[PDB]
């Protein structure tokens, strides 16, 4: 799975938006593949970290950052006031076969989209 | 990217099953997952027209159930269900990724 | 969010012109102006935008001569110029926004030439 | 909103499955609302557990998929192997609604794209 350009499309609150985010390499300590959107600004910009490693499992781990700007007065170059994080991490077992692991993957790909989670993650109000 | 879409006119008067048929002169699978980037507008003779599907598959909030679509690789169609006393006048079509471009008539 | 303004301009010959789009209610951080044609008859045709995140200066190609596009950010409008007027001054050039890459949102009315 | 049945379809390798879940009440003690599948036999069931916090907002979602094996010898079958999954969300105080759902969009959507469909489906690295 070569690096390269990713358009997400359909993302957003009311599914108009898209977002092209591009890689910029992998770092050698730990092999955690990086990629991120052209912001103009390195330190405002979304980024996606992604990794796999090796056994006595398999594990997946990806990150989701993107911080929000604010133009303070006093200087002229914004700062990060706050950041919106996101973490998964896949555990699978080295007898599982490919068709489990879709299976989980699409489980939870469809899982966020249900009218449970877009409303316990929207507005951040248990399930009872 | 030209967008070559069905003659200018049609022949439909009423209650009718009338299907509007687009095609495209190159992929529209821009986007890395599966999800088409062309939108349909409708504009009256009058004023601005107005934003009905986009994704090829998704309505547009405030627009009545009649309006549907269905999305190929390039073959994309919009099927009105049935056609009411003012749902006529020009149906244009566009993609909508890096340059836009529109094309097609009634 | 709604973007209107216009003004029937009815100048002749090729001197200059001035038309202008006084959005309201949304920011120019992410989202996108555009500028398309409708010409008279069939298939208005795109003529650029104005996007910060993505240059703010993306051009149609065959209408780079007579477009420039300039937004004043202070007030939140956006209004463009053509240098030649002789044949295509025609008729309506809506106004348009939208998101960074997606579709058109909503139009206001166009001016008349 | 209160728990119920869930239902998701175009589910598995080929989108050709369709997985429906019910609740399994909500443990006081920590405040986790469980979901499972009806798979007729309690230890063998795909479950998926979600919290909230309450204060730095913190949202968990916690899936399990074991899988079963006739035992050698015996008639109940265990638990060869399980598949876990996490999800934990850490929205801060004055994040608004659409930074939030802008995350959970990304996350929905970029699970589906082909750099994670090789990377989950056959474990290489990006």
């Amino acid at each position: 799975a070569k690096l390269e350009t990713v358009t997400l499309g359909n993302i957003g609150k009311d599914g108009k938006q898209t977002l092209v985010l591009n890689p910029r390499g992998v770092n050698p300590t730990n092999g955690v593949a990086s990629l991120s959107q052209a912001g103009a600004v390195p330190a405002l910009e979304k980024r996606v970290t992604v990794s796999v490693s090796q056994p006595k499992n398999y594990k997946v781990q990806v990150k989701i950052q993107n911080p929000t700007a604010c133009t303070a007065n006093g200087s002229c170059d914004p700062s990060v006031t706050r950041q919106a994080y996101a973490d998964v991490t896949f555990s699978f077992t080295q007898y599982s076969t490919d068709e489990e692991r879709a299976f989980v993957r699409t489980e939870l790909a469809a899982l966020l989209a249900s009218p449970l989670l877009i409303d316990a993650i929207d507005q951040l109000n248990p399930a009872y | 990217i030209v967008m070559s879409q069905s003659p200018s006119s049609l022949a439909v008067s009423i209650g009718e099953k009338v299907t509007l048929t687009c095609k495209s002169s190159q992929s529209l699978l821009f986007s890395s997952n599966q999800k088409n980037y062309l939108a349909w507008y409708q504009q009256n003779p009058g004023q601005s027209p107005k934003l009905l599907i986009y994704w090829a598959s998704t309505r547009e909030s405030g627009v009545p159930d009649r309006f549907t679509g269905s999305g190929s690789g390039t073959d994309f169609t919009l099927t009105i269900s049935s056609v009411k006393a003012e749902d006529l006048a020009i149906y244009y079509c566009q993609q909508y990724f890096r340059y836009p471009a529109f094309g097609g008539g009634t | 969010v709604q973007l209107q303004q216009s003004g029937p301009e009815l100048v002749k010959s090729g001197t200059s012109v001035k038309l202008s789009c006084k959005a309201s209610g949304y920011s120019f951080t992410d989202h996108s102006l555009h500028w398309v044609k409708q010409s008279h008859g069939e298939s208005l045709e795109w003529i650029g935008y104005f996007s910060p995140n993505n240059g703010g200066t993306i051009y149609n190609q065959k209408f780079m001569g007579k477009a420039t596009l300039t937004v004043d950010r202070s007030s939140s409008t956006a209004y463009m110029d053509l240098h030649n007027l002789t044949s295509a001054d025609s008729a309506v050039y809506f106004c348009s926004t939208g998101w960074d890459y997606g579709p058109f949102d909503s139009w206001g009315q166009g001016t008349t030439l």
